[PDB]
């Protein structure tokens, strides 16, 4: 049993987006489907389920006249619809398919794999990067600010410095754009011998930046 | 952004304060700085308004870093205290001043209490010194009609509608804020918990949670979700070119279904394409909070500096 | 209506050892209870429904007990794999919120302090308008550290933004950065910028600090 769902999404608020959910391995016309949002950093929410047999659509109250769900039995396929997207939308989205409980609810017996919707205005911004300069062991690192949108990926010494690396996950800031840092440990001896360059890389914008680090 | 009504001009210092009926016009009333200004009329001798070109969507806020102003609908402190859901009440000379804001010049400042919400204010031609202790003559403040640079607000603080809860549920959350916060004794000159070796008071900020009880509600870990209830706080009435509508024009437009609205205002109440419009109010909606295995709807819900004294 | 809470948020546990999770409902649900693990990244998996009944493909070494109000996720020993966030949700109702706030499965180990570091703005940095002050606390255990900016001795307030990296594979410790953001203006009109760190393993708060130079 195989729920596969569509990539991933950056879109305005005030959009509109449709994204669908491909079944296989299971006849979809007597299984509930339905889907389930999960917001940044938080727990689970269902959004509605249908039943593609009689295509019997119900949606939780919080999401009532929010969304629009819906079916297509020739391609075994869920639909997920919002006519105008805000900035909360900003969550990952599963499909699921259900097993009812009789006059009860329901459970979740198979999950598809997720959809990242981002939601925001922000235009896509390649990261700017500043050193942290150490000032034993010393640490160090890279500043990785002001990015849009996720992700960025940062290596060391072009992926020779693998121990000791911590690459935090990046925040939202009130400006919208992303922020984070890469450090590494490194012992005290190295420093004006060794060479220590971090190499920012951010997709979406097309943009490779490698910075060298110093005392 | 404002919610109904462009920033004020006031010009005279000594204008009667009219006390309006409608919802609308009261909530135009809170976007002109006027609930502020009758505050510092009615305790600290204050002659004239604060808010002048400017109204409350350029108060001040400490931190500066501040999410809730951002959503014109989302009431201040101040701003239920015009609406009727709260006091804030005057201060005395035991409701320590918190550090941290940028006090110098303030004409009036709030801050959430643990047990309140209290303001002080200062009289016509003074302003307050840097560290907030005093008020002292200043030139500026002569005209009597203050800009919003006057007003300082303390917290990222959202109030609404509460939805009450018992007693026993508040006792019942009253004990795990305390089991969250071990080495605190006192908050704003309140017992939180018993202790022998007490420091002295010093800024904590801090989330926390008004439930309509003897105090607040202070959280570590807790989780909060907006609900868009889109009732009938939620609009607001109003002729465009001259204002709000009146308590009549607007009560008439939330029962007769005539009059005009956006698309969520007819979805609701009954549209008819002159006459008043009502609009949704831009806010994410009434925030309900889960903490300690519950989950309500506060009176008010914000992050905030207080004073607390820790254990030795 | 029915409000089912998973207590501990967290729990730390050996590999290898038992681990049992609560679930709690606030009115009996009969055994209508299901559980969810949700592994890094990835789409959840259903573990256990009916209380007791364990998924089609699931471990021997999960099972599932209690029946009305009170419901235990036991693994008999917990494996690498099997630290995650475990759900549970209930179907008495369909009522818009049956899911339990989950519960996050942590490997336990011995108390280890954090090493801190502070990094004042690179001067490339400053002259684009903005100063960021970067505190990091290196490979520390628990999680719960408690960090505070003081710049001329004050008290910061909604100027910064803590990250967490996960649990490290070899040493199961944490890092945190903090980053304290001000503007050229307010950077420049302060000396002492000190980042002040308290934590299990310390015996006293921590600080580093500098001078702007
Ligand atoms: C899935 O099951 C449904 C119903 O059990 C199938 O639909 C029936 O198909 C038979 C012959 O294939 C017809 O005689 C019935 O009239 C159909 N009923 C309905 C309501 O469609 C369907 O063919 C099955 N599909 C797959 C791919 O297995
Ligand atoms: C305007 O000022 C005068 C004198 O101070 C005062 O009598 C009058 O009441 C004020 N305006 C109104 C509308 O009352
Ligand atoms: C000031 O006093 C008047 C007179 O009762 C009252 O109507 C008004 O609400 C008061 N305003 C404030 C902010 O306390």
């Amino acid at each position: 049993v195989q729920l596969v769902q569509s990539g991933a999404e950056v879109k305005k608020p005030g959009e509109s987006l449709t994204i669908s959910c491909e079944t296989s391995r299971y006849n979809f016309t007597y299984h509930w489907v339905g889907w389930v949002r999960q917001m940044p950093g938080e727990g689970l929410e269902w959004m509605g389920i249908i039943y593609p047999g009689d295509s019997d659509t119900r949606y939780s109250p919080s999401f009532q006249g929010q969304i629009t769900i819906s079916a297509d039995k020739s391609l075994s396929t869920t639909y997920l619809h919002w006519r105008r997207l805000k900035a909360s939308d900003t969550a990952i989205y599963y499909c699921a398919r259900l097993k009812p409980a009789w006059g009860r609810g329901y459970y979740f017996d198979y999950w598809g794999q997720g959809t990242l919707v981002t939601v925001s205005s922000a235009s896509t911004k390649g990261p700017s990067v500043f050193p942290l300069a150490p000032s034993g062991t010393a640490a160090l690192g890279c500043l990785v600010k002001d990015y849009f949108p996720e992700p960025v990926t940062v290596s060391w010494n072009s992926g020779a410095l693998t121990s000791g690396v911590h690459t935090f996950p990046a925040v939202l800031q009130s400006s919208g754009l992303y922020s984070l840092s890469s450090v590494v440990t490194v012992p005290s001896s190295s420093l004006g011998t060794q060479t220590y360059i971090c190499n920012v890389n951010h997709k979406p914008s097309n943009t490779k930046v490698d910075k060298k680090v110093e005392p | 952004g404002p919610i109904i009504c462009a920033g004020p001009i006031h010009s005279n210092k000594s204008a009667d304060i009219p006390h309006l009926l409608g919802y609308s016009e009261k909530i135009c009333q809170i976007d002109r700085l006027i609930h502020v200004s009758s505050w510092l009329r009615n305790h600290s001798q204050f002659q004239g308004y604060v808010g002048q070109r400017g109204g409350r969507s350029q108060v001040s806020y400490y931190p500066a870093e501040n999410s809730y102003s951002r959503w014109s609908g989302l009431l201040s402190p101040c701003d239920a205290d015009w609406l009727g859901m709260l006091v804030v009440k005057k201060a005395k000379g035991s409701d320590m001043i918190v550090p941290g804001p940028s006090y110098k010049g303030k004409v009036f400042f709030e801050r959430p209490t643990f047990d309140g919400y209290v303001g002080w204010g200062c009289g016509s031609g003074k302003s307050r010194t840097e560290s907030g202790e005093l008020c002292s003559s200043d030139s500026g403040t002569s005209s009597g009609l203050l800009p919003s640079d006057r007003v300082l607000w303390i917290g990222d603080v959202a109030c609404q509608p509460m939805t009450p809860i018992p007693e026993e549920t508040f006792l019942e959350l009253k004990s795990f804020s305390q089991s969250e916060f071990p080495d605190i004794c006192k908050i704003d000159g309140i017992v939180f918990n018993q202790c022998e070796g007490e420091s002295l008071p010093q800024p904590f900020d801090v989330a926390w949670m008004d439930v309509g009880h003897s105090h607040k509600i202070i959280m570590r870990e807790h989780k909060t979700k907006w609900v868009q209830e889109s009732s009938s706080k939620d609009f607001v009435c109003y002729k465009e070119g001259t204002g709000p509508c009146s308590e009549s024009e607007e009560k008439t437009c939330k029962t007769s279904g005539s009059c005009r609205g956006d698309m969520q205002f007819c979805k609701v109440a009954g549209c008819e394409h002159a006459k008043c419009r009502c609009s949704l109010v831009h806010k994410p909606g009434e925030v309900v909070v889960s903490y300690g295995g519950m989950r309500v709807r506060p009176k008010c819900y914000g992050f905030s500096r207080m004073m607390a004294t820790l254990e030795v | 209506e029915i409000v089912l809470t998973q207590s501990p948020a967290t729990l730390s546990v050996s590999p290898g050892e038992r681990a049992t999770l609560s679930c709690r409902a606030s009115q009996s649900v009969s055994s209508n209870l299901a559980w969810y693990q949700h592994k890094p990244g990835q789409a959840p998996r259903l573990l256990i429904y009916g209380a007791f009944i364990r998924a089609t493909g699931i471990p021997a070494r999960f099972s599932g007990s209690g029946s009305g109000t009170e419901f235990t996720l036991t693994i008999s020993s917990l494996q690498s794999e099997d630290f995650a966030v475990y759900y549970c949700q209930h179907y008495n109702n369909w009522p818009p919120n049956p899911f339990g706030q989950g519960t996050r499965l942590e490997i336990k180990r011995t108390v280890a302090a954090p090493s801190v570091f502070i990094f004042p703005p690179s001067d490339e940095q400053l002259k684009s308008g903005t100063a960021s002050v970067v505190c990091l606390l290196n490979n520390f255990y628990p999680r719960e550290a408690k960090v505070q900016w003081k710049v001329d001795n004050a008290l910061q307030s909604g100027n910064s933004q803590e990250s967490v990296t996960e649990q490290d594979s070899k040493d199961s410790t944490y890092s945190l950065s903090s980053t304290l953001t001000l503007s050229k203006a307010d950077y420049e009109k302060h000396k002492v910028y000190a980042c002040e760190v308290t934590h299990q393993g310390l015996s006293s708060p921590v600080t580093k600090s500098f001078n702007r130079g």
